[PDB]
RNA sequence: AAACUUUCAACAACGGAUCUCUUGGUUCUGGCAUCGAUGAAGAACGCAGCGAAAUGCGAUAAGUAAUGUGAAUUGCAGAAAAUCAUCGAAUCUUUGAACGCACAUUGCGCCCGCCGGUAUUCCGGCGGGCAUGCCUGUUCGAGCGUCAU
RNA sequence: AUUAACGAGAUUCCCACUGUCCCUAUCUACUAUCUAGCGAAACCACAGCCAAGGGAACGGGCUUGGCAAAAUCAGCGGGGAA
RNA sequence: GCGUGAGCCCGGGUCGAACGGCCUCUAGUGCAGAUCUUGGUGGUAGUAGCAAAUACUUCAAUGAGAACUUGAAGGACCGAAGUGGGGAAAGGUUCCAUGUGAACAGCGGUUGGACAUGGGUUAGUCGAUCCUAAGCCAUAGGGAAGUUCCGUUUCAAAGGGGCACUCGUGCCCCGUGUGGCGAAAGGGAAGCCGGUUAAUAUUCCGGCACCUGGAUGUGGGUUUUGCGCGGCAACGCAACUGAACGCGGAGACGACGGCGGGGGCCCCGGGCAGAGUUCUCUUUUCUUCUUAACGGUCUAUCACCCUGGAAACAGUUUGUCUGGAGAUAGGGUUUAAUGGCCGGAAGAGCCCGACACUUCUGUCGGGUCCGGUGCGCUCUCGACGUCCCUUGAAAAUCCGCGGGAGGGAAUAAUUCUCACGCCAGGUCGUACUCAUAACCGCAGCAGGUCCCCAAGGUGAACAGCCUCUGGUUGAUAGAACAAUGUAGAUAAGGGAAGUCGGCAAAAUAGAUCCGUAACUUCGGGAAAAGGAUUGGCUCUAAGGGUUGGACAACCAACUUAGAACUGGUACGGACAGGGGGAAUCUGACUGUCUAAUUAAAACAUAGCAUU
RNA sequence: GUGAAGCCAGAGGAAACUCUGGUGGAGGCUCGCAGCGGUUCUGACGUGCAAAUCGAUCGUCAAAUCUGAGCAUGGGGGCGAA
RNA sequence: AGAGACCGAUAGCGCACAAGUAGAGUGAUCGAAAGAUGAAAAGCACUUUGAAAAGAGGGUUAAAUAGCACGUGAAAUUGUU
């Protein structure tokens, strides 16, 4: 809702900041195995528990 | 089987009495020096309706003998009491309606209300609408007083016990039929969660001793012993007799 | 707001008439500090803030 | 019941706990279903070995406890290497 | 006949969300949120409204002057004047009766 | 006779079996005894030139000091060691047994001191404090509980 | 036992009414249908024409007969003891 | 090729790093089944199907590609209990701009709540924060082996006010109390208008205000042995001292009914400006014509005061009621603006009209009015009234008073609630959706989910039906029209012969006027049963207010009744809208339950009786 | 829609209380929209839009009416117009 | 810290991997799948067709039928001949 607590707002901020694809230069490092962001979350797919 | 409704009622929870609209308990003044030795004068400010109580209450203001403040009490209103009336409480108070006197200073044959079982308890007996306690007799050497209760019982209380001269207001409240489930509901909605009441024979055996069966029947004697276990006391507890009362009863 | 005003005064010799604040969805605080009418925000930004 | 009743689900039995961080703090009882907050002792039961090991020591950072073995190995000594700037 | 909306986050008609309708100089119909009506102070004896005192919310009386909050006589506020006159007459009569009763008791019970 | 179905074979698909591998498990054995109010375990939020996670760290934030080694780090950029080992000096946000009272609020207080606004009283900034049970001691007290003048 | 009023309660009859029926016919929309695109599931020992016989006493297969011609589409509810 | 066989060996291909024979030792050692476990893959099969919510069409642009992108035009729907405009919970970035391969949007897709890169939420006045409610958790104590249980003021030594020094620490009074959490709908200090962005605005900008707290000024007032003056009074005036202690008020309260006032909306008339129509007619149809908070001023029912003394009782409401406890009447005081005028404020907004121009700049003219109406709708206020064996929160906070403690320079301050003036007002939330796609139902699901505003016509009517503003035109499409269907109907004559059974359907239906049985708890039954009328047009009558001088004139809506004429013998012309009667069983009635097979005669109920 | 008390006026009679016009606006009254519910079609659907929905028809609709948030009762326990 | 007549990616701990992770549930709790190009990215320059994805040539390598759907590459099932 528009009414939010500071804690809830902060956690939403953290989720928004984590919602991104991985950097491209990561895949160029030696020994890299990360192909894509496996913890990607979408507001329509997976509900975050507050 | 289950825990039956009568057993559940003692837990509290949803069966606790409603108290929001009740402003103060109906009690006499604390028994003090003025009431013990002489009298004290109070002024009736209002006659109020107390939800859940058939009888009206009287708000009476007194002066503090020891401080500049003034003290408002809540008495059970005796019928005939009115706003702006002076009432007097004490040993030497006059014998008029609404005055609070010890039973020692009251002649035999007068009716009182909110009679104390023991002096200083601020009233226990005959506090319901249309009810009163009769002063049957005195025993000054023993310092006691025989009284007759609304139920017809005879009791002996110390003569120092106090009572309000007259009869509790509220008249014959039970003289008119409730006539409607809604009116019964409104009556009990400010008292308790006890209405409506389902019959035990309409239940299942898991729910009540009267249980089920292919016909609605108790199936065993409904009179239950005085020393039956909790959960068994459903029906007529310790009934001396049953059936229609067809004459006068020796007990009283 | 008091800390922001004092910090601006100490760090840039900037005097403000009022400061509004919000917290952005990214979690950081954004402050709109209105300067006094006698000081020009364009010159302040050009000379001290590197903004053009 | 079922689909029609699932539409009335817009309240919250549990919120976020300050001690364990899970959404297991009963909003009315004010007690955490996971860590037992606000009780002093952390809620833990021997009939759930999985639950015990999900939060046993070593599942977090160990900000202080990880440095104890080295200090013990060197004897909880104090001071500086004989011949150190400062 | 344009339709209006609440201007605050409270969407319910809860005896504190009182609104009235206004027309703005911009030419459009709008809602104005208004407080509860003031209430006239009552007499402490008879309970009728007291003449000469404005009906305001309780906090509003702290910002108006004393002469507007009271009337210039004994028990100016909180009593209605008729009650004050009754008090004066009653007090005088009780003191007179007390004086004559004490003099009568002294003259007729302590004459020996 | 084609088509279709089926059978057989070659090649091509689908799928991930088999073989080989293994910075991982599992079991046994040996050595050791070291958490926390000097704030633990755990949780939250942040910190990189370019990072979401994992790892590391705490506004001194992919780390500081110190010691040892002795020329890197590396995906790109950059610069004049190191994402090195060791580790005795420090820092260590909000929390949490969690401690001014609370907390579903980044809520509401009190005390001491300093610096400003005309200021012992109000406001603002900064720093240090204010939980409970119990022990020893200190000081101030209560009680015709009691002792002498 | 009776009972005015009330009843999405059970029952019988009467008037009105009508496709419930004699006895069916016709019209409209949306399907079904054909096309483009997209595109499952249930189920599946192997499979799938019958008659009689015997048989675990009701066979698709066994015995003896009838027979028996590619590949198919829309319906259908006898059988598959579906 | 060998072996009866389990198997063993070899040839060819692929492939890339280990492996085998013999004798002993060892075991997690041999699979077709276990509705076996995990994983993968078939026939079915290009099959079932993608059919609720009325619906699309033309041209153009874009693009490789257009039914489901966009522009314009047309045709439609939602039809103010909306498919409209905003909120609460819940979500969390879905909001805005730019770009876009794949995946997703059960068809497509140039489009998207998708993907990618960047932005976006501004408060002393709106909320939280403060208060208390139901309730929860401490404390003192008491239980419990203990985790802990009760306890919330209770078997407790439980606090807050003032004066005095160079300096904090010297005293003097009061005391019965002595915690916290708990409402974004309860209580509550204070902000309005205009403009502005891609996205925020009662928050930004401009103008104009308010509240709280703290400080000390200028003026004013009062006094100098003291703390204002006036009015018969109700009370008034710009202030016009006032500790403790106490009293009172406000906060602060139900449901319903008719009536009256006010705002807004609707409607009517005239005028102004623009637009539509104009074969013909229409002094025509439509739209605009606005005025905030905050203040000043004058009023506004109830009540209260003064004079006076009422029966031949009077005044008076739709209803009531009121009066020797003082009515009618006359004159006053006062609570109560969402009323009039004025400031704000025309400088704004809006509407027209005319001159500049790549842009930078728009600029300049004018106008922005007057009346009426009402069982109208909505909100609000007021005075009455009804109902209750129902009487319909608390606290924080603010104010008044009773009392009279202290203090108050005839030439100087003045314990001032008056005017003006000075300083400050922290923290968190603020985007967007709120739903046939932003929440919950595994999902972009015909379900579910708490509110606010609420136009015109018909009509009794937020009934149905049509329309305006606003919003949509989104639900895979094209063609054909077989059976069987689902949904919507119609049928000659008969009229329940069908069927367990009139299931389903049909018939009735509005309003006005007639008429209405048995039975009855006398209240009902009852809309019983039944019958007649209903359109259009042209008229007539009645039902009100104001002024003159019993009539005339002026003003204003509707409601009812009567008559003639007329056509299709039709008229509640769609929509809307009771079938009825004679009885039996049963439960008195209203009400409640097996969410998802049973709504009943079951439960409940009032009444009765017992303990 | 019906029209309970209370009230006004007029008719009779001798009384007492009869009657007739009005006024009024009571009732767990009634028709009926929204809401709430869920009777029948034993309709649609029945690998659905849906693990209970859809359509028509129905019950109730001013009070034992509907509903939000906060709070309480926790498994042999609760709650139950059963 | 050292070992084994142990297991060898459906085995061995649930986890050889950003595993008590992703995800489910109001919650207590429940809880996966998933290792291997090559010695070295040398991870295919350039031409051409295509709107693009890609294809065809060409290149790297010992090897591309080792091309990030990557060692080998079975069967079920499928296409062509
Ligand atoms: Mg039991
Ligand atoms: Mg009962
Ligand atoms: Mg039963
Ligand atoms: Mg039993
Ligand atoms: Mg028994
Ligand atoms: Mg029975
Ligand atoms: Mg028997
Ligand atoms: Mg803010
Ligand atoms: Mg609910
Ligand atoms: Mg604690
Ligand atoms: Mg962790
Ligand atoms: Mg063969
Ligand atoms: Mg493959
Ligand atoms: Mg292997
Ligand atoms: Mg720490
Ligand atoms: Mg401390
Ligand atoms: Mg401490
Ligand atoms: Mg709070
Ligand atoms: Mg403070
Ligand atoms: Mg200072
Ligand atoms: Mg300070
Ligand atoms: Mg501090
Ligand atoms: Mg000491
Ligand atoms: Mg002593
Ligand atoms: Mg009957
Ligand atoms: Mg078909
Ligand atoms: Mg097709
Ligand atoms: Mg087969
Ligand atoms: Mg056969
Ligand atoms: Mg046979
Ligand atoms: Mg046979
Ligand atoms: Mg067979
Ligand atoms: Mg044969
Ligand atoms: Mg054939
Ligand atoms: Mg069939
Ligand atoms: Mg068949
Ligand atoms: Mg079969
Ligand atoms: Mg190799
Ligand atoms: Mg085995
Ligand atoms: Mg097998
Ligand atoms: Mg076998
Ligand atoms: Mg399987
Ligand atoms: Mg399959
Ligand atoms: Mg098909
Ligand atoms: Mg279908
Ligand atoms: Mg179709
Ligand atoms: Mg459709
Ligand atoms: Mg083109
Ligand atoms: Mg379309
Ligand atoms: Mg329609
Ligand atoms: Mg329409
Ligand atoms: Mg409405
Ligand atoms: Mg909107
Ligand atoms: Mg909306
Ligand atoms: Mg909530
Ligand atoms: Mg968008
Ligand atoms: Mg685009
Ligand atoms: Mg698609
Ligand atoms: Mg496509
Ligand atoms: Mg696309
Ligand atoms: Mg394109
Ligand atoms: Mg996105
Ligand atoms: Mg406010
Ligand atoms: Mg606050
Ligand atoms: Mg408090
Ligand atoms: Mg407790
Ligand atoms: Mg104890
Ligand atoms: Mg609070
Ligand atoms: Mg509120
Ligand atoms: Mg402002
Ligand atoms: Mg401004
Ligand atoms: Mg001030
Ligand atoms: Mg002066
Ligand atoms: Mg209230
Ligand atoms: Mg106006
Ligand atoms: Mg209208
Ligand atoms: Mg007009
Ligand atoms: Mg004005
Ligand atoms: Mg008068
Ligand atoms: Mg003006
Ligand atoms: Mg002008
Ligand atoms: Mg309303
Ligand atoms: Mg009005
Ligand atoms: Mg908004
Ligand atoms: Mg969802
Ligand atoms: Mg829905
Ligand atoms: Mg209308
Ligand atoms: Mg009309
Ligand atoms: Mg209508
Ligand atoms: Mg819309
Ligand atoms: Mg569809
Ligand atoms: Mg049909
Ligand atoms: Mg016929
Ligand atoms: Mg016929
Ligand atoms: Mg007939
Ligand atoms: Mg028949
Ligand atoms: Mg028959
Ligand atoms: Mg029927
Ligand atoms: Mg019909
Ligand atoms: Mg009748
Ligand atoms: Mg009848
Ligand atoms: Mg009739
Ligand atoms: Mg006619
Ligand atoms: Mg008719
Ligand atoms: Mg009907
Ligand atoms: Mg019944
Ligand atoms: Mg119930
Ligand atoms: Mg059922
Ligand atoms: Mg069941
Ligand atoms: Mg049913
Ligand atoms: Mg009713
Ligand atoms: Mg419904
Ligand atoms: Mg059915
Ligand atoms: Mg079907
Ligand atoms: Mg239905
Ligand atoms: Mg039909
Ligand atoms: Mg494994
Ligand atoms: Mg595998
Ligand atoms: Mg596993
Ligand atoms: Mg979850
Ligand atoms: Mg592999
Ligand atoms: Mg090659
Ligand atoms: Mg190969
Ligand atoms: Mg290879
Ligand atoms: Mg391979
Ligand atoms: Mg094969």
């Amino acid at each position: 809702p528009s009414h939010k607590t500071f804690r809830i707002k902060q956690k939403l901020a953290k989720a928004q900041k984590q919602n991104r694809p991985i950097p491209q230069w990561i895949r160029l490092r030696t020994g890299n195995t990360i192909r894509y962001n496996a913890k990607r979350r979408h507001w329509r797919k997976t509900r975050l528990g507050l | 089987g289950r825990v039956i409704r009568n057993q559940r009622k003692g837990r509290g929870s949803v069966f606790t009495a409603h108290t929001r609209l009740r402003k103060a308990p109906a009690k006499f003044r604390p028994l003090d020096y003025a009431e013990r030795h002489g009298y004290i004068r109070g002024i009736v400010k209002e006659i109020i309706h107390d939800p859940g109580r058939g009888a009206p209450l009287a708000r009476v203001v007194f002066r503090s003998p020891y401080k500049y403040k003034q003290i408002t009490e809540t008495f059970i209103a005796n019928e005939g009491m009115y706003t702006g009336q002076f009432i007097y409480a004490g040993k030497n108070a006059a014998l008029t309606v609404g005055n609070i006197l010890p039973l020692s200073s009251v002649p035999e044959g007068t009716v009182v209300s909110n009679v104390e079982e023991k002096p200083g308890d601020r009233g226990a007996l005959g506090r319901t609408s249309g009810n009163y306690v009769t002063v049957v007799g005195h025993n000054p050497d023993e310092g006691k007083t025989r009284i007759k209760l609304p139920s017809g019982a005879k009791k002996v209380v110390p003569s120092s016990s106090r009572g309000m001269i007259g009869i509790v207001a509220g008249g014959g409240r039970t003289d008119k039929p409730l006539l409607k489930a809604s009116r019964a509901k409104h009556k009990f909605a400010v008292k308790r969660n006890r209405w409506p009441k389902t019959r035990g024979v309409a239940m299942n055996p898991v729910d009540h001793p009267h249980g089920g069966g292919n016909h609605q029947h108790i199936g065993k004697a409904s009179t239950i012993s005085r020393y039956a276990a909790q959960g068994q006391k459903a029906g007529l507890i310790a009934a001396r007799r049953t059936g229609l009362l067809r004459g006068t009863q020796k007990t009283k | 707001k008091a800390q922001i005003k004092q910090a601006l005064k100490k760090l840039y010799d900037i005097d403000t008439v009022k400061i509004n604040t919000l917290i952005r969805p990214d979690g950081t605080k954004k402050a709109f500090a209105r300067l006094t009418p006698d000081v020009d925000a364009l010159d302040i930004a050009a000379t001290k803030l590197g903004l053009v | 019941k079922g689909t029609s009743s699932f539409g009335k689900r817009h309240n919250k039995t549990h919120g976020l706990c300050r001690r364990c961080g899970r959404r297991s703090l009963h909003n009315q009882k004010k007690v955490c279903a996971s860590c037992g907050y606000p009780a002093a002792k952390t809620r833990k039961y021997n009939w759930s070995e999985k639950a015990k090991r999900r939060k046993v020591t070593g599942t977090g950072r160990m900000r202080y406890l990880s440095t104890v073995p080295r200090r013990f190995k060197n004897g909880f000594r104090t001071g500086v290497p004989k011949g150190a700037r400062g | 006949p344009t339709r209006v909306t609440y201007r605050r986050r409270n969407p319910y008609n809860t005896t504190s969300n009182r609104t009235r309708v206004i027309k703005t100089p911009g030419g459009q119909l709008r809602v104005l949120h208004i407080k509860k009506r003031g209430t006239a102070p009552k007499c402490g004896d008879c309970g009728i409204k007291l003449p000469g005192i404005p009906a305001l919310r309780p906090r509003e009386y702290a910002t108006i002057s004393k002469p507007k909050k009271t009337v210039q006589r004994a028990y100016g506020g909180s009593r209605c004047g008729n009650c004050v006159r009754d008090r004066i007459i009653r007090a005088f009569l009780i003191e007179e009766q007390k004086i004559v009763k004490k003099v009568l008791k002294e003259q007729s019970q302590a004459e020996k």
